[PDB]
């Protein structure tokens, strides 16, 4: 999915926000691995 | 008061401590229950003799 680049933290195991609250949770025992990267030139728009 | 993430911490703790309170207090039954258990069967053997 794409994400806020602020929001990469709330998407941590047993972590709160609003996106970790009401978009996606992990569980708390979570067992995997994160990947994020900036895709600003990719999806960001001069219009948005 | 804590959310479960970090309450789950001190829930842990009190749970050891509770339990070392009751491993010891067994110990220390079963010692005195081996004690009673000595002075019942001197009791008996005074009785019998």
């Amino acid at each position: 999915f794409v994400i806020r680049g602020d929001e990469v933290r709330q998407i941590a195991p047993g972590q709160t926000g609003k996106i970790a609250d009401y978009n996606y949770k992990l569980p708390d025992d979570f067992t995997g691995c994160v990947i994020a990267w900036n895709s600003n030139n990719l999806d960001s728009k001069v219009g948005g | 008061r804590l959310d479960p993430p970090e309450a789950e911490v001190q829930i842990d703790r009190l749970i050891t401590g509770r339990l070392q309170s009751l491993q010891t207090y067994v110990t220390q039954q079963l010692i005195r229950a081996a004690e009673i258990r000595a002075s019942a069967n001197l009791a008996a053997t005074k009785m019998s003799e």
